[PDB]
RNA sequence: GCUUGAGUCUCGUAGAGGGGGGUAGAAUUCCAGGUGUAGCGGUGAAAUGCGUAGAGAUCUGGAGGAAUACCGGUGGCGAAGGCGGCCCCCUGGACGAAGACUGACGCUCAGGUGCGAAAGCGUGGGGAGCAAACAGGAUUAGAUACCCUGGUAGUCCACGCCGUAAACGAUGUCGACUUGGAGGUUGUGCCCUUGAGGCGUGGCUUCCGGAGCUAACGCGUUAAGUCGACCGCCUGGGGAGUA
């Protein structure tokens, strides 16, 4: 559930301020903290098809999220993209 | 850390096997840097049925905090032991020292 | 519903004490209840139709409270 | 896991292997081996008594622990083992002070786990302890006969063993048959249960593959001839007669038990 | 025989019959008497008169034991699950106790399909 | 009627057997809100915890076991 | 550029929301016994069925599978299907108060992808109760039905398939505006909680009705009222959702 100690991290480190949670940089990024935090418990639990719907959401709303920083500006989507490792 | 309501009653005749194996079960919390907040031993009692036969029972409340795995090997212990009786592991929080 | 018969009293007492700890226990409703099987949807069903029955009769009493009959 | 081979061949149609990858995949241990020669069914007397055996791919035989009396020492899993005299895989077991010993391979059992015997061990998959201390309920394998004797039921892939209840000096198992059967309360029994539970699954698919593990033709005795069996006869598939064994013995129904040295312990019988 | 003082009546009461067994303490039977074997075959041994009969039969069948109270443990619905009872009282016993068993499951076995 | 357990705001407790046993019939069944009065919100921990005080035999399932 | 849409962070609240693993009590059936006698069961009435080889009843011991009385409520949660014992582990959504942050990132959506009751299918287990098919007894002019006595697949579990229901508030999703009343459930603010209190404010939901709309029945701030964006579908009945 991205705990609070673990949700002050990203925020801090892809933040462009200390208490800058909101930006599309650190949206994303706590979006992708939880999508790889629930790919443990889907490999286990492959019949939480309900739990699943919301994963398919976070899933779906970083991809809309990534659009609208790309199409903002690319110098900072490229290097979103890099450090966080996705795109394939 | 986790907060826990361990609750367990022996075997009517292991009263004295209670007073010895009540303080093994809570070292293995405090070894492992795990607290133990509130530990009201409720003697004995009547049970409102019989528990395979044994119309008494050794009531014991532990209330400690340990870390999550710690809690899951001494559920163990309370099921392989022959003189442990309808253990419950609730998770509460807090508040202490109550009921009697 | 068990009922103990207590100390310098009648039999006829007793028997009436009885039928009212079982009446109130409702022992004869869930015997005849549990007979046969009512389907979800019947048991769901017959539990609106109820209900409505007890929303209705409520209000109709009141609509006849604002009235002269003769 | 069990996979269907693609129809390439008629006889490649129907097969569905079982392939374990957590196999070892080099040679056995050399100093627990021996030699296996086969026999064909043939006793003392040259003449063959039991039917439909011969021919096969070539065996050596791996020594597997069933006695399981090295209590104490824990016992570290190396690796696990085809083994091809066996329906169950085993498993090459270290103990603590260097000797190596092969067991029967329970269905939890990985590379690196832990194992040991006695009456001290844990209630743990893998773990062999007299059934006095087994709790009543559980699931166990290998179980014995006699105290010492070194094991004989539940030893087939996936098979295992209720304990039922216990009655003072005897214990009450469930067999994998359904037959309930009192055995002492000293005999040793591995908690767990056996692997290679796909065992079942495997399809064979052709005549070829059932030759090579030893398995001769069986003939019917509608297509022999009145003196080679008791069906025998016939002038275009005739029958007329009760289904007996080639030996005039009723098979289909009639039962054929009959010990009375060993029916105190047979608690009820199959169903 | 073995002249038994205190015993518990045992009365089945159910829509069809009633089965009135007058036991000792220890659930040993000493004597029963049903509805439908008073002479009351048909329509006439489901109503609450063909069990009064039924507790006058098992009051006797017990005369050798000479019991002298009895606790009533009524069981199932039915019209002799009252006129049973009191006639328990009107054979002479001393009623020391009433207790009601019932199987009532905690929504168990599935119970048989609607009759139309 | 709705007063207990709204005034001294507390919650319910499957240990103290004294406060459950006021809200059981004499066989032990739980008596319904409407009779009691309890808030829907407390009858639901209320009733958990009955069913908490039968599992470790502080209260009797039925009276006749 | 901006923050009135949308979203992120801090603190709490409620809940049969989901997946996995254990455990408790009541009850049905079966097995081994003790007591005990001639009936039991069923029906509108009967018979088939069980029982003197001793049933039904009653007590003791045991094994099994399924469902969770009371609480329980036109109550709650979920996108829909749906979810009801208790405990632990993993986990999704919603809501509220005060703030901080991003700064149109939004709405709908053809093809596409996913989830989708019950029955049904495949492989392997399980099997108490119930019960298509089946057999017998009745009813009947007949009764390959309703009623009674039994009873297999199925119902249960794991993993795959099917992809349909009167899958229904017969009412697509999103946003704005337009008199009221009595309730339910769940947060929160202020004051005499000074006493089972008083006044506001949000979320969800059941009922009755106003203008209006409607062929009428009826809907009526959760519209079937007044408007905007996008999608799906209709064009007389039968043949036919058939070839
Ligand atoms: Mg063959
Ligand atoms: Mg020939
Ligand atoms: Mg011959
Ligand atoms: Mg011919
Ligand atoms: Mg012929
Ligand atoms: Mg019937
Ligand atoms: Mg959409
Ligand atoms: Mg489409
Ligand atoms: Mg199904
Ligand atoms: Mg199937
Ligand atoms: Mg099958
Ligand atoms: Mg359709
Ligand atoms: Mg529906
Ligand atoms: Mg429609
Ligand atoms: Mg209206
Ligand atoms: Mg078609």
């Amino acid at each position: 559930s991205l705990s609070t100690e673990a949700t002050a991290k990203i925020v801090s480190e892809f933040g462009r301020d200390a208490n800058d949670t909101g930006s599309t940089e650190v949206q994303v990024a706590l979006l992708t903290a939880q999508i790889n935090h629930l790919q443990g418990h889907f490999a286990e639990h492959k019949k939480d098809h309900h739990s699943r719907r919301g994963l398919l959401r976070m899933v779906s709303q970083r991809r809309k999220l990534l659009d609208y920083l790309k199409r903002k500006d690319v110098a900072r989507y490229t290097q979103l993209i890099e450090r966080l490792g996705l795109r394939r | 850390m986790r907060h826990y309501e361990i609750v367990f009653m022996v075997h009517p005749d292991q009263s004295e096997q209670v007073p010895g194996m009540i303080e093994r079960y809570t070292a293995a919390i405090t070894g492992a840097e795990g607290k133990i907040h509130r530990l009201e031993d409720w003697g004995r009692r009547q049970l409102a049925y019989p528990i395979n036969k044994l119309h008494k029972a050794h009531y014991v409340l532990m209330n400690v905090e340990a870390p999550q795995e710690v809690i899951d090997e001494l559920e163990t212990t309370f099921r392989f032991n022959d003189a442990v009786i309808r253990s419950m592991v609730m998770r509460t929080k807090h508040a202490v020292t109550e009921a009697s | 519903p068990v009922i103990k018969v207590r100390e310098n009293e009648p039999f006829d007492v007793a028997l009436r004490r009885f039928k009212r700890s079982c009446e109130k226990a409702g022992v004869l409703a869930e015997v005849r209840r549990r007979e046969f099987y009512e389907k979800p949807t019947t048991e769901r069903k017959r539990a609106k139709a109820s209900a409505v029955k007890r929303h209705a009769k409520k209000l109709a009493r009141e609509n006849a409270r604002r009235t002269r009959l003769y | 896991a069990v996979v269907k081979c693609k129809p390439t061949s008629p006889g490649r149609r129907h097969v569905v292997k079982v392939v374990n990858p957590e196999l070892h995949k080099g040679k056995p241990f050399a100093p627990l081996l021996e030699k296996n020669s086969k026999s064909g069914g043939r006793n003392n007397n040259g003449r063959i008594t039991t039917r439909h055996i011969g021919g096969g791919h070539k065996q050596a035989y791996r020594i597997v622990d069933f006695k399981r009396n090295k209590d104490g020492i824990p016992a570290v899993v190396e690796r696990l083992e085809y083994d091809p005299n066996r329906s169950a895989n085993i498993a090459l077991v270290l103990y603590k002070d260097g000797e190596r010993r092969y067991i029967l391979a329970p269905k939890g059992l990985k590379a690196g786990d832990q194992i040991q015997s006695g009456v001290d061990a844990a209630i743990k998959p893998g773990n062999t302890l007299p059934m006095r201390n087994i709790p009543v309920g559980s699931t166990v394998h290998n179980v014995e006969m006699k105290p010492g004797k070194g094991g004989q039921l539940a030893r087939s892939a996936g098979t295992y063993v209720q304990i039922v209840a216990r009655d003072g000096a005897y214990v009450t198992l469930r067999l994998r048959s359904g037959e309930m059967r009192k055995v002492e309360a000293d005999c040793r029994a591995t908690l767990g249960e056996v692997g290679n539970a796909e065992h079942m699954l495997r399809v064979l698919g052709k005549a070829g593959a059932a030759r090579w593990r030893g398995v001769r033709p069986t003939v019917r005795g509608t297509a022999m001839n009145p003196v080679d069996h008791p069906h025998g006869g016939g002038e275009g598939r005739n029958f007329g007669k009760h289904p007996v064994t080639p030996w005039g013995v009723q098979t289909k129904g009639k039962k054929t038990r009959s010990n009375k040295r060993t029916d105190k312990f047979i608690v009820r019988r199959r169903s | 025989r073995k002249q038994v003082s205190d015993g518990v009546a045992h009365i089945h009461a159910s829509f069809n019959n009633t089965i009135v067994t007058i036991t000792d303490r220890q659930g040993n039977a000493l004597g029963w008497a049903t509805a439908g074997g008073s002479g009351f075959r048909g329509s006439r041994k489901s109503t609450p008169f063909a069990a009064q009969v039924a507790a006058e039969r098992c009051a006797d069948a017990v005369k050798e034991y000479g019991i002298k109270n009895l606790e009533v443990m009524v069981k199932g619905p039915g019209p002799g699950r009252e006129s049973t009872i009191r006639a328990l009282n009107a054979a002479g016993f001393r009623i020391t106790n009433i207790t009601d068993v019932t199987p009532i499951p905690h929504n168990g076995c599935r119970p048989p399909k609607k009759r139309r | 009627f709705c007063r207990f357990t709204a005034e001294g705001v507390q919650e319910i407790d499957y240990k103290d057997i004294a406060t459950l046993k006021n809200y059981i019939t004499e066989s032990g069944k739980i008596v319904p809100s409407r009779i009691t009065g309890t808030r829907a919100k407390y009858q639901r921990q209320l009733a958990r915890a009955i069913k908490r005080a039968r599992y470790l035999s502080l209260l009797p399932y039925t009276d006749r076991h």
